[PDB]
């Protein structure tokens, strides 16, 4: 008989473990792996090199944040593998010690952000069937499972197959249009600002201006100040006001505890409640290369996709991955988009002369049940129906093709 | 991780979820959770039709007519208790907990459940250490068919216990280094005074496969391991069905990690070679200095 | 430093 | 434009984070369901939806007389 | 005699002025670089930007002083000095395909470039229109054109292709010039005709040339192989293989004596003699230089224990592209230039290489 | 989205150089004349500030946004002399002391805008925009010490001397980060 | 080695037969410049491929040009394991073939590995140290190769030794 | 490649430049001055903490303080003062777009490397460093991978024996004794002629009047015998208010405290000891190869005749039979940061940097792991 199929989403600051077939991930670990690391001298190829059995004292996951006598490094940056040594045995403990899976008896369902580069798949390829020898791959892209994980919580009759999908994760920001089951490629947007630079945003400005932080924990904080006090303001000048004139209230206290000695901390928790999420309607505020809001990069998404597509579009935006779990952060992107649409609309209907009244078009943002983990359970969904055999590489073509049989994504042509 | 583990994570994982949300007096909540493990076996965690209060774990393996010989359920009996129940259509053994019967300490029932594997392997294994504890010589020897193609040829004598490892890899590069780490697997014998006898054959099947219908041919490779009574006593028989249970695993685990390791030594070598090559390169005379991302100077 | 020595 | 709460906090642990936060109100472990009937489902519901959005919108068929009517 | 390196890429071609004081250079971009000559440093003085792709031809009239660059942007320039600037005449080739090299007639009324469509274009003046057009010699060529030199009789040229063969046209205009002459090659002169056209079949031919008189001409082949037709042996060839890497340019220093360099970096002196039909190998005309070898510092010797963990005895470090002859013409030489892929250019001297070889003989 | 620009210019509004020469509500002696409704360029700017140093492309549209961006550097550097002090009446003497210090104006040597503002073009003009420029700072200097000092402690809070490394857009009207 | 000796001289002596490149602007298309054993668009502007074997299985085929030479290397790979490594060996050698300029991210096929000298890089970089890094890696490519064997067999026993010691 | 700025900052002066060059750009003294007398005259500008030679300059209304005593940092506000001069002043380079590679003396304690890290990294935003040690890069600046390295700073000697790069860690001696015990000893033994220098602003002159007349005797007794019978020796310096005074037996009196600290009360052994101990200290088959191979550094070493009396001292020390070299270039003060640049500037090292992305999530504690 068969096996259920593995599915294995590896984000940049969270992978989520588990067999097709289920409703959550088995298990979420943290994306990073501890390593034994020294003061050596030389290249980065060549101090990796160690004798004998050495190479199998790591660590991954929960279980690498706790050894303080290791060296925590996390492979992937911002969605994109920067170290495949660091990988290979991430996912060699994740399929023979969490998954305990036998990589010869499952298809894998792994995922990847919009712009990765082809020689990531390939090196992919390479990994699952040469060293793991798995009978059949499919790297689908991230944000497309997104959208199959909203139909959970919406009532029945509603559950439609078209939808703007917003992933923003721990290292990037996708916006992929799906009309009608095929996903519109040529329009997907990708953006590498997400969470952890919200992250670094909050622990510098904590450094400016707070004392009593250890060192050691400065980002830890950062992200219980983040994940905890953090919403999302209708006006930033307006908000520094509000802070201002009423501090009092405003002004929120952080206890934590220095795990060294065991000593509690108390910082004031202020402007970064509101300036850490507004970094995605100013993404200038952590990377002055982009410029434009997210919801400008929606609306452009969705003006460039087929026109009698665009109206279904706008009803049915889902949202997925942790960094959009910020309190009225769809209730801004609604009010932004629709701002920008009857604008548009009322443009059009004044350029026409003024005869008719269009439908004024229904924006919709939707939050579901499912967004912590949205992408996992769409990948549990696609990795356990029969069809999915059918588009999974095949080890045969592997063995007669090469590691370029995974080379081709629905974001570019030919 | 050098040696295989033999406790299941994601059974601990739900049963110990389970218990904190039924302990602290929550209303229970469905679950529906089937995986595997290795061995091609099927674990399936829910509820019996539909009773959120008793969550049923059931368990398909692969030696399906070795557990249901006589006497081959006294292990399981003696660890679960009264856990032990009818298996469920489908698989082969079941244990349900009912959320509202729970005894104190839950850590010892959650410790025991994802050892159920490892539990119906040393059910059918400690069959042997007693026809060889109790003195018996010509006990019954079997073959477990652990797997699919490959299978585990116990006998008891009076005074041995022989284990014979008929084994097989699917991949070629699998296959190609498993004749080497096959090879050298009685070299380990050096590093204990006290290990069992290994053998390791696949010229021609051993004499103890001549009767009996273990998996022979010209593409497996037989590994004998001979276990004496200090190997199989009441106090470090654990330790030894663990091993003969995770032998065939931590091999595959080890081949498959032996690749990972060379792709280290194969780039070190990339990059001295690219040293070599550097020599050709004529040395420029002069460079601008750049910045940490690239931009012009912008100062001397 | 901080025993011995000034420093 | 609209108001904002200064006294609100989703204090959650990371481990409770990896699966939702207190700012939706429905977010995270979820009762197990079955997926291949919500598969099926969805996709007859969005043929329903696609066979009323056909009917509603405009109709070349609608002069042939029957059932689509003479224009 | 001197060496001087404009530059670390390699030197596509370069053109002289009437008085050597002036040289035109390619830096391998499509830039035309001008240097004087200042006492005994180089400056530059002029650079020419019209083309698009890199230029391949660069030919100075000594008399009319124009430059004519051609470049692999299917375009030919004709560059006069007016006042302090070089400003560019565009001819119209009609060509499909780079052109490969440019040479003005003895006379300097018309032009040949050879280029990679298969085709000579014949380019001249029409003060009627001051309309700089060109006639087209394509017949028995199946290749590109890769060399180009004129009969001294300002009509006849010699053409090596990539078909292995040598050839001389007949690139008469008769709307620039008289009726020419008969010549040993033959009393038929239309444009466009077959004088000459050599036997071998293997090897492309990278260099060919006439000989001061017009009555011998010569070419190098990538076989190794350097030959020379004569004319008054009802057109006799006489070849001789050598044994070393393959040559790219050659001169006739004398009537009898041929300086050709190559894929070695040095120059090497055949000579001819005409009583018999047969090359001899005068030698190699450079005396083998020892390069001195410089004790490394520490921050150059941890630089390349770091990232690397002169074997050539010339004054060229890659083989050379270009002979010309500076002074003297060709019945007569006494200085001949070489530039090669280093963006080097040597000023040799043959009274000067003369001496120091007194096992040296120039017929 | 686009930074937050002044809304003051008004199509009677005087220039000099460049700059608009808004009027501003004020003790100190000036050429700017003086205002009636209750916010003048220099409450926009301490009203803006805050939010404008997080910017990082600020298109000048008109000459009030080159009023506005000179006070936006102009109190990155009361924001530096204000956080060593430690009482309101001695913030007061630095500031006063700080305004009355020339700092470069258009077209000079360590004005970080020298591209993007006129210089004068004779004298008199000169001598105004250098009456005005310290008006301007006198009166922000005057007004920002009353924001940066908190009566709880009447010492510098540390939600505004915060803002001490944030640079408006990294220029300043002082050396390059001395 | 010494084993290698006339076969590699007679390989050095073939590619410094070859390696004499020239600039070249194609022919068969307006103003591209490609490499012409690549394309193989004109039949004229390619010299005879030549072969030097050492014995049935180790050889090298360098296919000259006027403004290029592909060198195929077909490696001695003499049981299965050596197979297995030369393969990922030279997998790790193309992933990085921007490095090596001279190299080729596929190699022709029935050969191990590929060079492709074009003639920039005898106009930019020294010509005999290519030759020289070419039989650098013929001379060398067996010995590392070995010593990956032995470095497997290491790794075996060292887990037969962690595994028979719990016993 | 990139620039890095190399910047020693040994105790004593600080030297910075940038990784390429063949000597640092800017070299000033490591104080921080302070004005200790009433402003009157208002409108003339004034500021309350001068740094390098601007503090040098105006001595006379200030009280030198060094951030830096015996190579360890003791006041770091006055560190950081420092370093944005030498950032923003000396260099006028904007110090968020270079990487910066520091050094430090070996055996100091980890909470110093561990500060500077934080503050290279916390106020000037770097975004990547490296520390090294001293002696290390001064055998770089050699040009050899074997040798003994004496490295006397003005604040610490140590030295350090490397053979084919292993660096022994178990024989790094280290020893508080340099220029500055040297200037309070000549400052103590002036007295005696007639001389009193006792305020922080005289102290640089006596430092002049040693780093200018002062020498190594290569026989102390015969030396002291000689000057202690003729004025032969005696030399004249001129104070800066026209103030001559001579000095005679003191000029070798000074630097003779290097090779016998029984004068100023110590009991550790000189410096001849100390690097002989450092190489027994080695095993026997590479002592002979660090005998021919012992290099001076520091500008503690330009004393002249400084390196025949360390080869006289040691041929007393080791066998008859072993050659020994002191390898002392005249380019031995500037040697810590030439080596640097040397360091700086290799392909490698830029896989040894410790990027700014590695200690946000890290802290302070990763130097320890990504530097020795
Ligand atoms: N409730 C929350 N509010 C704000 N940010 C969150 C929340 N939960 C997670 N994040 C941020 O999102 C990131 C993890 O989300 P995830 O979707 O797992 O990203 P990835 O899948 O790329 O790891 C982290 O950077 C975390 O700080
Ligand atoms: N050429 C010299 N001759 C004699 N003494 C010198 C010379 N140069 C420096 N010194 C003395 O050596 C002392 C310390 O050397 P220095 O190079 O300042 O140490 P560091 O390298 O740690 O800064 C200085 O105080 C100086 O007076
Ligand atoms: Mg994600
Ligand atoms: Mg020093």
């Amino acid at each position: 008989g068969r096996l259920p199929a593995c599915v294995v989403d590896c984000g940049t600051g969270y992978t989520k473990l588990g067999y097709a077939g289920n409703t959550e991930p088995q298990f979420i670990i943290p994306s990073c792996i501890a390593i034994k690391e020294s003061a050596k001298v030389g290249d980065q190829a060549q101090r990796r090199v160690m004798k004998g059995v050495d190479d199998l004292d790591f660590f991954i996951g929960d279980e690498a944040i706790e050894k303080p006598t290791y060296a925590t490094k996390w492979p992937i940056r911002h969605g994109i593998v920067e170290d495949w040594d660091l990988m290979e045995r991430f996912m060699e403990q994740v399929i023979f010690k969490y998954l305990r899976a036998e990589p010869e008896d499952h298809y894998f369902l792994l995922t990847e952000p919009p712009l990765n580069t082809p020689e990531n798949r390939e090196y992919t390829a390479e990994i699952m069937f040469e060293s793991f020898n798995v009978p059949g791959l499919y790297i689908a892209v991230q944000a497309v499972l997104a959208l199959a994980a909203s139909w959970t919580s919406r009532q029945v009759g509603e559950r439609t197959l078209t939808g703007t999908v917003i992933d923003s994760g721990d290292g990037v920001t996708h916006v992929i249009p799906v009309a009608e089951g095929y996903v519109i490629g040529s329009c997907i947007k990708h953006i590498p600002i997400a969470g952890r630079d919200i992250t670094y945003f909050i622990q510098q400005l904590l450094r400016d201006r707070e004392v009593g932080i250890p060192p050691e924990q400065s980002l830890e904080t950062a992200k219980a100040v983040k994940e905890r006090y953090s919403y999302v303001c209708p006006d930033l000048v307006k908000e520094f006001n509000k802070y201002d004139t009423d501090g009092s209230k405003w002004i929120k206290q952080y206890t934590g505890i220095n795990a060294i000695s065991k000593k509690e901390f108390s910082i004031d928790v202020g402007y970064e409640r509101f300036l850490g999420p507004e970094i995605f309607f100013h993404p200038e505020f952590a990377n002055p290369d982009f410029t434009q809001p997210i919801s400008e990069v929606v609306d452009e998404v969705i003006q460039n996709c087929p026109i009698d597509v665009r109206r279904p579009l706008y009803k049915n935006i889902v949202l997925s991955g942790g960094s959009t779990m910020f309190r009225d952060f769809g209730r801004r992107l609604q009010r932004d988009l629709k701002r920008t649409v009857d604008a548009r609309l009322k443009l059009s209907e004044e350029l026409s002369g003024g005869r008719l009244k269009p439908k004024p078009i229904d924006v919709q943002v939707i939050t579901h049940h499912m967004q912590r983990y949205a992408v996992w359970f769409g990948g549990s969904m696609l990795a356990s129906t029969p069809e999915f055999y059918q588009v999974c590489h095949t080890k045969k073509d592997y063995e007669e093709i090469g590691p370029s049989i995974c080379r081709h994504n629905p974001v570019f042509g030919v | 991780m050098i040696l295989l583990e033999v406790n299941n994570r994601i059974i601990e994982e739900t049963l110990a979820l389970k218990f904190e949300n039924a302990a602290a007096g929550n209303k229970p909540e469905a679950v529906e959770v089937t995986f595997a493990d290795f061995d091609g076996v099927l674990y399936h965690i829910s509820n019996p039709n539909g009773d959120k209060t008793k969550v049923m774990v059931s368990i398909s393996l692969k030696f399906y007519k070795e557990l249901q010989a006589h006497g081959a359920d006294e292990l399981l009996k003696r660890v679960y208790g009264s856990f032990l129940v009818n298996p469920e259509s489908g698989y082969n053994v079941s244990l349900l907990y009912d959320l509202e019967n729970l005894p104190a300490s839950k850590d010892s029932i959650v410790h025991q459940a994802g050892m159920l594997k490892r539990n119906c392997f040393a059910s059918v294994f400690e069959k042997y250490f007693q026809f060889q504890e109790e003195g018996k010589e010509g006990e019954n020897r079997a073959v477990i068919h652990y797997r699919d193609d490959e299978t585990m040829y116990v006998e008891s004598k009076k005074d041995r216990v022989t284990v014979v490892f008929s084994t097989v890899f699917k991949d070629d590069d699998d296959v190609v280094i498993g004749k080497v780490f096959m090879q050298e697997f009685k070299e380990g014998r050096r590093a204990s005074h006290t290990a069992p006898q290994v053998l390791f054959s696949h010229r021609e099947p051993p004499l103890e496969l001549k009767d009996t219908d273990a998996a022979v041919g010209d593409n497996i490779g037989y590994i004998t391991f001979v276990l004496f009574p200090r190997h199989t006593n009441a106090s470090a028989r654990d330790n030894t069905i663990n091993l003969i249970h995770t032998f065939r695993d931590y091999l595959h685990y080890h081949i498959k990690c032996s690749k990972a390791y060379i792709h280290t030594r194969m780039r070190a070598k990339t990059s001295d070679f690219l040293k070599v090559l550097n020599r050709a390169r004529p040395d420029a005379e002069k460079k601008e200095m750049k910045t940490i991302t690239g931009k012009t100077f912008s100062s001397r | 430093w901080x025993a011995x020595c000034p420093a | 434009d609209w108001e904002t709460d200064p006294d609100f906090v989703n204090d959650v642990s990371e481990k409770e984070q990896r699966w939702g936060a207190k700012t939706v109100q429905g977010s995270g472990h979820q009762e197990h369901i079955n997926i291949h009937k919500l598969r099926e489902n969805v996709f007859q519901e969005h043929q329903t939806l696609k066979e009323k959005e056909l009917e509603t919108g405009p109709k070349a068929s609608h002069g042939y007389g029957g059932k689509f009517g003479v224009e | 005699m001197a060496y001087h390196s404009f530059l670390v890429e390699p030197i596509s071609c370069h053109a002289w002025n009437k008085d050597r004081t002036q040289i035109a250079i390619c830096p391998n971009n499509h830039e035309v670089h001008i240097y004087e000559k200042s006492g005994a440093k180089w400056t530059k003085v002029h650079e020419l930007k019209e083309h698009n792709g890199q230029v391949t031809g660069i030919d100075w009239a000594p008399e009319s002083n124009r430059i004519v660059t051609c470049g692999t942007d299917r375009n030919a320039y004709v560059w006069t000095l007016k006042g302090r600037t070089w400003k560019p005449t565009l001819v119209i080739l009609r060509i499909n395909r780079a052109a490969r090299c440019v040479r003005w007639a003895p006379n300097e009324n018309k032009f040949a470039v050879g280029s990679g469509s298969r085709v000579i274009s014949i380019c001249y003046f029409e003060q009627e229109n001051d309309w700089w057009v060109c006639k087209h010699i394509k017949k028995p060529i199946r290749s590109t054109v890769l060399s180009l030199d004129w009969h001294p009789n300002n009509v006849l040229l010699a053409a090596g292709s990539c078909d292995f063969k040598c050839r001389i046209f007949s690139a008469y205009i008769k709307e620039v010039e008289e009726r020419p002459a008969p010549t040993p090659w033959g009393s038929k002169m239309p444009f466009g005709e077959l004088m000459f056209e050599s036997s071998s079949s293997c090897g492309w031919v990278h260099g060919v040339c006439f000989s001061a008189s017009g009555s011998r001409v010569a070419w190098v082949s990538h076989d190794s192989t350097v030959c020379l037709a004569d004319a008054d042996k009802k057109m006799a060839v006489a070849t001789l293989a050598s044994e070393t890497l393959p040559l790219l340019a050659l001169t006739f220093i004398t009537d009898n004596s041929l300086v050709a360099a190559g894929h070695d970096c040095f120059p090497v002196l055949f000579t001819y003699d005409a009583a018999a039909g047969m090359l001899s190998f005068g030698g190699r005309l450079d005396v083998p230089k020892q390069s001195s070898q410089r004790g490394l510092t520490a921050r150059e010797r941890f630089q390349n224990l770091d990232k690397k963990a002169a074997g050539l005895d010339s004054l060229h470090k890659n083989s050379v592209s270009q002979i010309s002859v500076l002074s003297g013409g060709k019945a007569k030489c006494s200085q001949f230039c070489t530039t090669g892929m280093d963006g080097g250019m040597s000023i040799w001297d043959v009274k000067s290489l003369e001496s120091a070889l007194k096992d040296l003989k120039i017929k | 989205m686009p930074a937050y620009h002044s809304s003051l210019m008004d199509p009677d509004t005087k220039l000099i150089g460049n700059m608009a020469l808004l009027p501003i509500r004020s003790q100190f002696k000036g050429p700017a004349p003086r205002e009636t409704k209750d916010t003048d360029i220099v409450d926009e700017a301490i009203y803006y500030f805050k939010a404008n140093v997080f910017f990082k492309n600020y298109e000048i549209k008109n000459e009030a946004d080159r009023t506005l961006i000179y006070i936006t550097l102009y109190i990155s550097e009361c924001l530096k002399k204000l956080q060593k002090c430690n009482s309101k009446s001695q913030g007061e003497k630095e500031m006063y002391t700080l305004g009355i210090t020339n700092f470069p104006i258009p077209g000079e040597p360590g004005f970080p805008l020298n591209a993007i503002y006129a210089k004068p073009a004779n004298k008199q003009e000169d001598e105004v925009m250098r009456a005005y420029l310290q008006q301007l700072r006198q009166e922000t200097g005057l007004r920002l010490c009353e924001k940066v000092f908190d009566p709880q402690n009447d010492k510098p809070s540390k939600w505004w001397t915060c803002f001490v490394k944030r640079q408006f857009m990294n220029k300043s009207l002082s050396g390059p980060g001395q | 080695t010494a084993t290698l000796r006339p076969y590699l001289s007679a390989v050095r002596a073939t590619l410094q037969a070859a390696l004499c490149l020239e600039n070249f602007s194609s022919q068969v298309v307006e103003r591209h410049n490609k490499p012409e054993v690549e394309v193989r668009s004109s039949k004229e502007l390619l010299l005879q491929p030549v072969t030097i074997s050492r014995n049935e299985k180790e050889k090298v085929l360098i296919e000259g040009s006027i403004n290029s030479v592909r060198v195929s290397i077909a490696v001695k790979q003499a049981d299965e394991i050596e197979k297995i490594l030369c393969h990922k060996f030279m997998r790790f050698m193309m992933m990085r073939a921007e490095n090596f300029f001279i190299l080729r991210r596929k190699p022709v096929e029935g050969y191990d590995i590929s060079f492709l000298i074009t003639n920039f890089h005898t106009e930019q970089m020294y010509k005999h140290k290519l030759v020289d890094f070419v039989i650098h890696f013929m001379e060398e490519i067996d010995k590392e190769i070995s010593e990956m064997k032995l470095s497997v067999n290491a790794r075996a026993r060292i887990v037969a030794e962690e595994f028979l010691k719990n016993f | 490649d990139i620039a890095a700025l190399v910047v020693d900052n040994g105790s004593g002066m600080c030297k910075a430049g940038f990784a390429g060059d063949d000597a640092p750009r800017a070299v000033f003294p490591s104080i921080v001055g302070r004005p200790r007398h009433q402003g009157v005259m208002v409108g003339m500008g004034q500021k309350d903490s001068y740094v390098g030679d601007e503090a040098q300059s105006k001595r006379g209304i200030l009280t030198l303080k060094y951030p830096i005593e015996h190579g360890i940092v003791t006041n770091w506000d006055d560190m950081e003062k420092i370093w944005h001069h030498t950032f923003y002043n000396e260099l006028r380079v904007a110090p968020e777009e270079h990487p910066v590679l520091l050094t430090e003396a070996p055996l100091n304690p980890k909470a110093n490397r561990e500060k500077m890290t934080q503050i290279m990294f916390e106020t000037f935003n770097t975004p990547a460093m490296y520390v090294a040690i001293q002696a290390v890069l001064s055998l770089y600046a050699s040009g050899r991978t074997t040798g003994i390295v004496m490295d006397s700073g003005d604040g610490v000697t140590h030295t350090v024996p490397i053979y084919e790069g292993y660096a022994l860690p178990h024989a790094i001696l280290r020893l508080d004794l340099a220029g500055r015990d040297l200037t309070d000893y000549l400052m103590k033994i002036l007295t005696e002629r007639g001389y009193s220098f006792t305020t922080t602003a005289e102290r640089e002159i006596v430092r002049d009047i040693k780093e200018k007349l002062c020498y190594v005797a290569l026989d102390f007794e015969q030396e002291m015998a000689t000057a202690a019978s003729s004025s032969s020796l005696e030399k004249s310096y001129e104070l800066p208010d026209g103030q001559v005074i001579t000095i005679g037996n003191e000029r070798f009196r000074c630097p003779e405290a290097l090779f016998q600290p029984s004068f100023l009360g110590m009991e550790s052994c000189g410096i001849h000891e100390t690097t002989f101990n450092s190489i027994m200290k080695c095993d026997v088959d590479i002592r002979k190869d660090l005998y021919a191979n012992t290099v001076l550094s520091g500008g503690t070493t330009m004393y002249p005749g400084i390196a025949d009396r360390m080869q006289k001292e040691i041929t007393a020390l080791a066998p008859s039979t072993m050659k020994i070299k002191i390898i002392a270039p005249p380019e031995r003060k500037y040697s810590v940061w030439i080596g640097g640049s040397i360091l700086a500037s290799l392909s490698t090292f830029q896989q040894m940097w410790i990027s700014k992305q590695e200690y946000d999530e890290s802290g302070p504690s990763i130097v320890h792991r990504k530097c020795f």
